[PDB]
């Protein structure tokens, strides 16, 4: 018939690779230590909804794109890595490159704008425990750059003396505010590279 | 027709049922409960529409 | 009643296909006239794959013959079991090839190609369930290599769900008895690999060292090199024809063989190999057999297999046979050397039995092998034609016929991703 | 009923409703 | 309470093929549908019915149904000793082959053959008059026997449903090996298998090359030579119907006190006592060697060793003249071995069936005659480690997407071929749960 009296020769091999794509939601997909991926597949890799677990006991379930992006993400090593979450927040470019929060084991947590790494963004990260009390070791709010937060910022030491001014972790020669609030006296001045050089000593 | 009594009686009613089926095997109660708040925060939010 | 259709094209092709009626012939039994007066009965239960019965017992053999001069049908006709063919099977042209693919492919296609298709497909009506079809033809021919491949296209695009078997031989370095093997060879491999579904690569030097290492002949000649290639051809087919411990189809066969729909072009060998001299000295047993498969001096084609990788590999075996043994030898001879075969599968090997030895012999096998150390032959072939194709040489005798330069790029660039994919797959 | 069986409908029911 | 017999595939029906002949020559049926006119009867006339059915006049014909796709063997037992004996039109031969590949057996090719040998099958069941179940036979490594084997099952279960089955199913060895696409085709037909057959039963190719290798003295065995111990094995396990059994346990027994939970049903089988001529006479038989050598891990059809697991559940079927004494004493030392151990939530887990009739022998064969044979069909968890190794070969193969597009170029999608590795972890988790 003509179905069969059509240019299909070479066509079928052709369709049947194109039909061995390996994508949609499959059920799952296994290796030997491999990543185990349950969620939406298309264009060959993990693209879409669903979770990954692979040889560094970590299950994290987020929005895959071809590992040329991803969506919102959620990454943690519960129960096992012993910790409830280590990153929770959207993706962009294979980075969070946005609103994330990141937990350490027992450093620091971390909540705030970021792209690419702690290089830029404005946000908190309180570097002590406790965050749900004033115990909290310190709270800063600003512009992280680096380690060395190296923007106009601002944090509580939790002892209610307060800094807000130019930091590159310290010792950046700007002009800042330190208020000792408990005792009533505020400090305006330059951090020349250390915690003092100069400046002037007033009373609020 | 809906009775505040008669709602009360069979709240009541899957609590002993539910103590029953925990005393059995924990887990099945806890998705028992699980369930009993998901339908009742269902039926709160259609009384809320009505 | 799995019927398989034999087409043949190019001088080479003819003699190829002369030789390998000939040995089906005899194994079943039909005498030279045409009648039946085998033996056995059990050869009889299977000769609708290669032949019908006209009337009063003539069988007719189902092949198709073509050509561009009749200078090779006359050849035919006149050799041994020549008188089987149909006289209706001799479609043959006036011209001549010209050894150009542009007369091959292009020219001479529509005038030849259009009146064949009429006799393959009054067969495939006068057969009943097509298994698939069997070329046997050149790559370093006009007829074979392009008028061939172009036949290959059409027979594809009508039938697409038949399997293609495709026998043939390419040109090589220090046998070279033509000055334009890269253009034809390229210009056919172009399509082969597109369109075909096994690629039965073959040569002249792995037949002519056979004929002198293995079979220690004086004077060996094509004569001899092509009834190897019909005990090949023959053994390939042996399981639709006869029953066994383990019956292999040719479907069978291409899904334990390929792995990947573009990577189909096999390398073939034959066993048991012995000289006439040293007949009564060998043992004909399995690990014996095995042995003599599993080395690069019994391919039959110009691969050095140690240096690459069996992807995968096929063996039928023919003869009252033990498959403890068999798969016991497939198995040692695979955990021995685990480097020469891929990582990612196991049981590489395939096996299948028969249980009727060829003629002349009682017990024998074939070995057809997927590997990956068969892209150094188009690797050849594609550095000659860079070659020779930077300074545009004998390139006037194609572009003066309806074919553009850009035919020759693309067809390179095939090639080159070809040979690179089995590269990548090491 | 086992308690793989429930395990296993706690999980069945988590995946299906994260669409 | 007749038994039907479905034989799929070329293994299938070479199993077949060995073993109506050890059926035809139990109960004296002359190999071409009758009996010898003299009385060289055992004794009934009814120990054949589970088998066979006279027809007006002594005219048998087997209760068998051997579909195949590709015609070369179902004509191969057309034209060879059994002629007369067979049905002509149960002999179901297809047009063309499967090839290894399940989408053309249970696609392509199946969906106009099942539909055919289901006939067959209707007419078969309508005229037994009080059926009991189904056998089938079938080779998982192959594209008949997993594909419209797998189809088949589920077919006859959308149908029947109630009644039971048992499915004797060959798997691949975790070396030996013939078939290089093997793995795809057997996580498949697994996944079809899993909720379908009610008792499998478990083969393999090299567990039954090692035994006939070290007892029955071959070192170049075939399988002409594994089906007939395999047609053994059946035999003994069907003969409390046939025969006059003591202590006998019909079809049901099996699933009765065998299958504890219904995912779980894959067992170990094996036979004793696997004597030739040159040792049968100079060793002795007695029921507490031929049982010890049945619950060593030597004499397994399925290569596992059952140290690694606990034995759930077992049932051991004799034959010949066997005084219930000497088995209960021979089980009460095995719950005395040391090796072997139990899941202590089974305090009582032999069944011991017995019947009257000493095991055969075929002319020409390897095992000799003897007084008792034992059948130890055991349900064990050390099986669900096959299952494991056999899904990570699987898992390598996929990875790289091989061999995917022959299978997909027909109705089959990657949807099940997902669906079946994440059944059998499912299976993995089930086994290993049940653990101590
Ligand atoms: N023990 C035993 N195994 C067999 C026999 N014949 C085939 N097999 C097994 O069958 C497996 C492959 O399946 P096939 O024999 O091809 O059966 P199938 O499902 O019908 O496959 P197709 O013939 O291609 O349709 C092999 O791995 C063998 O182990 C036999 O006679 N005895
Ligand atoms: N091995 C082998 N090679 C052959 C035989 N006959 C020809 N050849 C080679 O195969 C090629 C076939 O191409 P060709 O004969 O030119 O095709 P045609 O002239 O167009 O029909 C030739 O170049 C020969 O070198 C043969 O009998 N055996
Ligand atoms: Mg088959």
């Amino acid at each position: 018939a003509e179905s069969l009296r059509r240019k299909q020769g070479d066509q079928l091999w052709k369709t049947s690779d194109q039909k061995a794509q390996k994508e949609g939601p499959h059920h799952t997909v296994y290796w030997t230590t491999g990543e185990r991926y349950q969620g939406s597949w298309k264009d060959n890799k993990k693209h879409g909804k669903g979770t990954v677990i692979y040889k560094n006991s970590d299950k994290y379930e987020g929005d895959w794109a071809n590992d040329m992006r991803h969506g919102l993400g959620t990454l943690w090593l519960y129960r096992d890595g012993k910790y409830v979450v280590r990153y929770n927040g959207e993706w962009r470019a294979d980075q969070p490159t946005g609103h994330g929060t990141f937990f350490a084991d027992n450093g620091d947590t971390y909540e705030g704008e970021w792209l690419n790494g702690r290089r830029h963004g404005k946000g908190r990260a309180v570097y002590g425990g406790r965050p749900v009390d004033g115990f909290g070791g310190d709270v800063y709010e600003g512009y992280f750059e680096n380690d060395v937060k190296c923007g106009p910022g601002t944090m509580m030491y939790a002892n209610g003396d307060v800094y807000e001014g130019l930091w590159a972790a310290d010792k950046k020669n700007g002009t800042g505010t330190y208020f000792y609030m408990s005792k009533g006296k505020r400090f305006d001045g330059v951090w020349a590279d250390g915690a003092i050089k100069c400046g002037t000593y007033s009373e609020i | 027709g809906i009775c505040p009594i008669r709602e009360e009686l069979y709240a009541q009613t899957f609590d002993e049922l539910i103590r029953q089926v925990t005393i059995n095997c924990a887990e099945r109660g806890l998705l028992l409960l699980r369930v009993r708040d998901e339908m009742r925060m269902t039926i709160a939010a259609y009384q809320t529409l009505y | 009643m799995r019927e398989i259709v034999h087409i043949q094209g190019g001088q080479c092709g003819n003699q190829i296909g002369a030789k390998f009626w000939e040995v089906v012939s005899d194994e079943h039994g039909i005498d030279p006239t045409g009648t039946y007066h085998g033996d056995s009965d059990l050869q009889l239960e299977r000769i609708n794959v290669y032949f019908n019965e006209a009337t009063g017992g003539r069988y007719v053999p189902r092949a198709i013959l073509m050509d561009l001069e009749p200078g090779t049908m006359d050849s035919v006709r006149s050799g041994p079991y020549g008188q089987i063919f149909r006289p209706d099977n001799f479609v043959f042209g006036q011209t001549g090839a010209g050894n150009n693919w542009a007369k091959g492919h292009y020219t001479e296609g529509a005038e030849l190609i259009d009146s064949v298709l009429d006799v393959v497909r009054k067969e495939a009506e006068s057969c009943d369930c097509l298994q698939g079809f069997q070329v046997c033809h050149s790559l370093g021919g006009g007829t074979g290599s392009g008028m061939g491949t172009l036949l290959i296209s059409k027979i594809r695009e009508e039938y697409p769900d038949r399997m293609m078997l495709t026998f043939s031989v390419v040109p090589s370095p220090k046998v070279s008895d033509t000055v334009v093997e890269p253009y034809n060879a390229t210009l056919s491999v172009h399509q082969l690999v597109e369109n075909a579904d096994e690629c039965m690569v073959l040569d002249n030097e792995a037949l002519y060292d056979i004929c002198f290492r293995t079979l220690k002949l004086t004077t060996p000649t094509f004569g001899d090199l092509n009834h190897l290639i019909s005990a090949v051809m023959s053994g390939i087919t042996c399981c639709l024809r006869f029953p066994g411990q383990l019956n292999a189809d040719l479907r069978k066969l291409a899904v334990n063989l390929i792995p990947f729909p573009r990577l189909h072009f096999f390398m073939v060998g034959f066993t048991p190999l012995t000289s006439r001299g040293s007949q009564q000295y060998r043992a004909l047993t399995v690990p014996e057999l095995t042995q003599q498969m599993w080395d690069a001096k019994n391919m039959m084609c110009a691969a050095d297999p140690r240096h690459g990788r069996y992807l995968t590999a096929s063996a039928l075996f023919r003869g009252r046979m033990s498959t403890k043994e068999v798969d016991e030898q497939m198995l040692n001879v695979q955990n021995k050397n685990s480097s020469y075969f891929v990582e990612w599968i196991p049981n590489n090997v395939k096996s299948s039995v028969c249980d009727i030895p060829p003629k002349g012999l009682k017990m024998s096998a074939t070995f057809i092998g997927n590997s990956t150390a068969i892209q150094e032959m188009f690797k050849r072939v594609s550095e000659q034609f860079t070659a020779m194709f930077r300074r545009k040489a004998f390139l006037h005798w194609y572009t003066g016929e309806g074919m553009d330069e850009m035919e020759f790029t693309e067809a390179e660039s095939n090639m080159n991703d070809l040979v690179s994919e089995y590269q990548q797959y090491q | 009923a086992t308690r793989l069986d429930v395990i296993n409908l706690q999980e069945k029911l988590d995946q299906q409703l994260q669409q | 309470r007749e038994v039907i017999s479905i034989h799929i595939g070329q293994a299938g029906i070479q199993v077949g093929n060995a073993c109506w002949e050890l059926y035809c020559l139990e109960h004296g049926i002359q190999p071409d549908g009758q009996m010898p006119s003299d009385k060289t009867i055992g004794g009934g006339d009814d120990a054949f019915n589970t088998f066979f059915s006279e027809t007006g006049a002594g005219k048998h014909v087997p209760r068998c149904i051997f579909l195949d796709l590709e015609p070369t063997v179902v004509d191969e037992v057309r034209t060879g000793t059994y002629r007369q004996l067979f049905h002509p039109e149960q002999l179901i031969s297809g047009k063309e082959d499967a090839a290894n590949n399940f989408a053309r057996g249970h696609y392509t090719i199946g969906k106009e053959i099942v539909d055919l040998a289901l006939d067959r099958i209707r007419k078969l069941a309508d005229n037994c008059t009080g059926l009991q179940g189904f056998l089938v036979f079938n080779a998982v490594g192959g594209g008949t026997g997993s594909g419209l084997g797998s189809l088949l099952l589920e077919r006859l279960s959308v149908d029947y449903g109630k009644k039971s089955k048992l499915g004797f199913t060959v798997y691949p060895s975790p070396q030996v090996s013939t078939a290089v696409v093997e793995p795809y085709n057997s996580v498949l037909s697994t996944h079809s298998l899993l909720e379908h057959t009610d008792v499998a039963v478990m083969l393999d190719n090299e567990a039954i090359y090692d035994i006939c290798r070290r007892s029955l003295d071959i070192e170049r065995p075939t399988y002409t030579n594994l089906n007939r111990l395999i047609a053994q094995v059946i035999s003994s396990l069907t003969a409390s119907l046939r025969f006059d059994g003591a202590l006998n346990v019909d079809i049901t027994e099996f699933q009765t006190n065998l299958v504890p939970y219904p995912r779980i049903h894959f067992m170990l089988s094996s036979y004793a006592p696997i004597i030739s001529a040159e040792k049968a006479y100079h060793e002795q038989l007695s029921v507490a060697e031929i049982t010890n050598a049945a619950f060593e891990p030597a004499s397994m059809m399925v290569k596992c060793d059952p140290r690694h697991g606990k034995y759930m559940a077992c049932c051991l079927m004799y034959r010949g003249d066997v005084v219930p004494k000497d088995v209960n004493a021979s089980v009460a030392t095995i719950k005395t071995k040391r090796t072997i151990q139990f899941v202590d939530w089974c305090p009582t887990g032999f069944k011991c069936g017995i019947n009257y009739q000493p095991p055969t022998v075929v002319p020409g064969g390897d095992l000799a005659k003897v007084q008792r044979a034992v059948c130890m069909i055991s349900n064990s968890t050390a099986i669900g480690e096959i299952f494991s190794r056999l899904d990570h070969k699987f898992d390598l193969m996929y990875a790289k997407r091989a061999f995917v597009h022959w299978y997909v170029g027909e109705g089959m999608e990657e949807g099940e071929f997902s669906e079946a590795r994440e059944d059998l972890a499912a299976l993995e988790k089930d086994f290993e749960e049940v653990g101590a």
